RNA sequence: AAAAAAA
RNA sequence: AAAAAAA
RNA sequence: AAAAAAA
């Protein structure tokens, strides 16, 4: 508490982080996906000790009025008490609030849900995709572990085949499922500046002597979808621009652990 | 129909028989103590925060620690989305499991404190609250809180005119009765009973024995995970 | 205050209670029917000086999706500041949310309002009964005064004769009115147990200083509907025998008295 | 339509006469203070306590209690079912409630507490403000609590361009004006006035003439309800 | 502090407020309406540095059941937190309530709005106005300041013409605009008693040390609209008398500074 | 479409143009400090309080201010008018503009205390937060806050494939990418970044590049509006 | 001391 | 210091 | 320390 962030700044300045990691490196990472087997996909995602589950249920509903050729998305983010002693019941306060957003944002305006391929009938009936977040602990980077653990349930996420039927006019659920239709796989990576020096997937000790923090949000295609500077400090120019160059290499290297996930809960 | 077959349940369960059930102790890094339950298709997540400094001041007892309980289940834990917030049933089933862990603690241990308790249920499949309890206990005891007990908790129901032990959510669903039950074992000291249907005298006690013989067996099954625990930290 | 915990406990060790009840007796009883004559139904229950008002409201609304072949019927109560200075005001608390529901479950799980029987227009238009429980004063012991006021209420009330005109389409509220379909008198009974004693019908001193409490509902055709162990303490198995019993013998002298009142309320 | 014959009422009242009004104090037993008030079809009860420690601390005047003041109606108090919550009419209601009452109140006696009057309406017909302010007074007097005066409250109204005294639900309903008044009858202290309608000046100020000549008889009635009260701690 | 009601009283016996106003005097006021182009109508009001804008946004939508033939009016104060220290985030206060209710119940119910002519399809589609009022500035006399500045934003208010569509059944909603049909010009006046003086228009520092408060809002037509004796204090039936016959003057003073913002607009 | 021609913008803007922006300090008597600020179609006004007290005591810090944002639109602000109460949208902006704001003040100065900052967006029409940040700065300095520098803020963003300074709404309605920045100009600190969009590295980078030309430009504004308030007080 | 995104 | 039950 | 009016 304090003394906290003298040893993490000393450390810093020999290279150094408080568990040994580079400042490049995350954690050990976990991802296991289809463990919520009543719902349609989910995933626990485990960043060292932070660990987020992830849970996509799909029903269907009606469209929002300005988009009858969209499917629905919409992303949540519990910080149960559980995860964290700073973690209070009531409603989302900011911190769940901004997670859920910057989330959202990456796998939205990357289309990495293709909301266009999740109509029934146009204007009358989608295909609605919650993304609930349940943060089970707390130990830093909520962002990256909650990001990864979005897109692998999505990833996993197995929705009933549902049929308009032309001649009675109803729609039919049917047993057999199919995916949703992902088509990205956005990563947030995430790093704190620490002084003079920013360290991709901080811990919550790091997160507490932090200046700021910056999340970075990559696909395979070499697009960024989203861009969040949180917390207060200020970053350099040429901090974002590493912050982006490295977040696209990490995000790459998660990627790959992700596909690896889905792949096996399908073994 | 038929819940109950030839005598066999739509799992293949007896009458008396319980789901499997497996349930670890300390899996969480921030909670003072924390417990994971399988528990059929029920997984759920206990913690415990510390005893911790209560504030506002205002709710402290001067010669005892409050235990309080948040029972929530998680928006993807029920078959339909259920929206995040807690509900009625989700505060009354934090109530008596508050009520079911209460007796077990001695309080007055640590004076103008609080024992938070926190129980996520992730995937639900009847008998979260009785599979909560069990973690709860768990976690407590995890936590390193003096108990006079365990608290083991299971239901026992009426399915097709039959008390039957450990129902899944199609047997509550279309069953006759639900009857949770925890109990601290060693003094057979009931914390918890809920009676959810109609009975009979008869039936109604049938199903709290029932239930009892089904909470010690989880009570088993608890020490077992303590046991469990013990062993780890042995090492070296 | 805790000087109130040895007297009463040791009162009860001399097989007496501060009001020189026995221990299986009831504070004196007083239920009024009818009394808010603009509700379709409604009961004052005074269980010595613990008031409790219920309402019943009714409209014509729409079944639950799952269940087209009932009506609707919802449990609320209201722990109102003026009948406590510990009942604060705003949304119901744990108390208020459990009261109500064990004594909706009480209703409810015997069919004592036989929601069968509340269907104008399957799956269309059912009635809803509102059950609005207005504690007044609350001197021990709600759980009981609640469902007694509950039950009785239901049993006074008279809701407006509907008719489904099969040729307009439309349904017709007529000026006739008609019971309710009331089928069962289910009566909470509540024991404090205190030490290794149980007591029926706690006052708000003996629930000062009970170890806990234990309400069984029971209907007049020897059937339980619900049962709720309540705060903290512990029982015996041989405890709850005893309450089941009790509770059946109590419940039965209280039917007679609600009846009466609902007999009354016609004269 | 009309609720204004030949020259009565509805219900058989001349334009200047009170709708039946009983009165009683001490009907509760939690309560510092309580009267229980039959105005018309309004079935209201008031309570008050204490003066009471008052906690948030930074809500406490150095120099003087606070008044508290809520007005709810029952959820059964109304034709259609009010769903329980307050709403803007019983969180303004509650306000001018409050701002009747303080005038008569001697708040410095009782430096940094709290006096809070609980006003729930059981049945309402038109006029439960005026109904609750009424027994409001009577529960703070019933409470001990040292006042200038009671409150007595009474509304006058127009119907079918008249002026007329104590309006029903439906007068209201049909109705032009709605005028209640409170005053502290002994010195002519209007410590509550509102209007809701379209009058004329002289059509206003004939309303609250005459809602006054209506609440000093509503005040003749408080007085007789403490008499009665009086007459009854006499015993023996 | 305190200090101030001593000087503010004794200032007020020689005939003085603290600002060299007269008992009857506003202080200088500005309406000027319109400025928030965006909106439908809109009005910002300085009642010396007390300011309120207002801003009127209009749609189309189902009129309550019980009134299928009148447009739907509803008002909402903003206490903003920024507006004052004593001003919280979250929903509205009392304070907030009783002035949105007073300034809707001054329009309301002299019909200043006629809703009746606001209706496109009876029963089923009718304009709906909403009055919002954002206080930016508290400086005494929010009442007054809101419903001057309410009226005025529906004054200005400019909304699309609609017109019901007889062979497709759509409504159509154009580009031309036509006014609301605004018919009469209430305005509040209030008065702050001290001791035994009334003053109109209270700035804040009149406000802390006032007794009570009384608002009695007229129309052009010699009527009143609403009266609101608010917060304690008590009046004489004289002093009422005496603040319905001076409302109605400065009321008429006021108009015409609201007629003249109002065309001043249209230039 | 096209919201770009040839290579003019629907109200004429060049790719690198700014919208009109006004902006003024002292606005508002209550507040601390404040500004208002019209930036195209936006009309926003930010208030500061004070530093003062703050309560609840416990989020005090010992050793700083803190600063506590709140962003908020008035329901007439937008298009279709928005319910008051804020909005996951309106917090997370609250955040970001707190996060961008914080850097600039030197907050041990004010030990135990807060700074809060309000911004109310009174029109709306893409650019609200930084435009607020940057009416922000202009009320904390006008609040005589001390602080490291003014924080000036500006957005660029992806339209019909190309780079361009400060959208309005219709062009980030229909653009590719949003990119709002908060500077410190003087140190070219990063206090906001965000990007609500699909980029590549390369228009990433150019889109804050841009953004901070325009920043710095809505910069000199801010030190004119200063130096405007330094004018008016050095009369006489 | 509790079905979104954009504006 | 504010239309449920089941899961 | 967050689409009303009437009842």
């Amino acid at each position: 508490a304090g003394i906290m962030r003298d040893h993490i700044i000393n450390l810093l300045k020999e290279g150094k982080r408080i568990d040994d990691r580079g400042f490049e490196d995350y954690r050990p990472i976990e991802i296991e996906v289809g463990v919520i087997e009543k719902a349609e996909g989910s995933a626990l995602v485990k960043l060292g000790s932070t660990q987020v589950l992830v849970g996509i249920k799909t029903s269907l509903g009606e469209p929002f009025p300005d988009t009858p050729n969209m499917g629905v998305m919409t992303t949540n983010v519990e910080l149960v008490p559980l995860a964290s002693p700073t973690f209070e019941p009531g409603p989302p306060d900011e911190r769940a609030i901004e997670l859920a957003r910057v989330i959202d944002r990456g796998i939205r305006e990357s289309k990495a849900l293709n909301l266009e391929k999740m109509v029934i009938v146009p204007g009358k009936i989608v295909r609605v995709v919650f993304i609930d977040v349940h943060v089970l602990d707390h130990d830093g980077n909520l962002m990256d572990a909650i990001g990864i653990a979005a897109i692998a349930a999505l990833l996993n996420a197995r929705v009933p085949k549902v049929r308009y039927n032309e001649e009675t006019g109803e729609v039919e659920t049917l047993d057999e499922t199919e995916p949703l239709p992902v088509e990205k796989i956005p990563v947030p990576v995430t790093f704190a500046k620490i002084g003079n020096i920013l360290v991709v997937d901080p811990s919550l000790d790091e997160e507490l002597v932090m200046d700021g923090k910056i999340t970075i949000t990559t696909d395979e295609t070499g697009h960024i979808s989203a861009v969040q500077k949180s917390e207060g400090g200020a970053f350099k120019l040429e901090e974002v621009m590493y912050a982006v160059e490295t977040a696209f290499k990490k995000a790459e290297e998660i990627r790959k652990l992700i596909l690896e996930a889905v792949e096996k809960a399908k073994q | 129909k038929l819940i109950d077959e030839n005598g066999r349940r739509i799992d293949g369960r007896k009458k008396y028989e319980l789901r499997p059930i497996k349930m670890e102790v300390g899996v969480l890094k921030n909670a003072n103590g924390s417990a994971y339950i399988e528990w059929g298709k029920n997984k759920i997540i206990a913690a415990v925060y510390g005893p911790r400094e209560l504030h506002p001041k205002h709710l402290q007892r001067p010669d005892r620690a409050i235990l309080r309980v948040r029972y929530n289940m998680a928006p993807f834990s029920v078959e339909e989305r259920k929206k995040p917030g807690p509900d009625r049933r989700s505060i009354e089933i934090s109530k008596v499991i508050k009520g079911a862990l209460e007796p077990a603690l001695i309080l007055e241990m640590f004076p103008r404190t609080a024992i938070d308790v926190f129980i996520e249920v992730l995937q639900a499949d009847a008998g979260t609250r009785v599979a909560g309890i069990t973690a709860a206990s768990l976690a407590l005891a995890d936590a390193g809180i003096p108990m006079r007990d365990l608290v083991a908790a299971c239901a026992a129901g009426k399915i097709e005119g039959e008390i039957v032990l450990d129902l899944n959510k199609e047997e509550d669903n279309y069953g006759e009765a639900d009857v949770p039950v925890a109990i601290m074992p060693l003094k057979n000291d009931i914390t918890l009973l809920q009676m959810d249907g109609y009975l009979t005298k008869d039936e109604f006690i049938e199903a709290v024995k029932l239930a009892i013989k089904g909470a010690k067996a989880v009570y088993q099954k608890q020490r077992e995970a303590l046991k469990e625990k013990y062993l780890k930290i042995a090492q070296e």
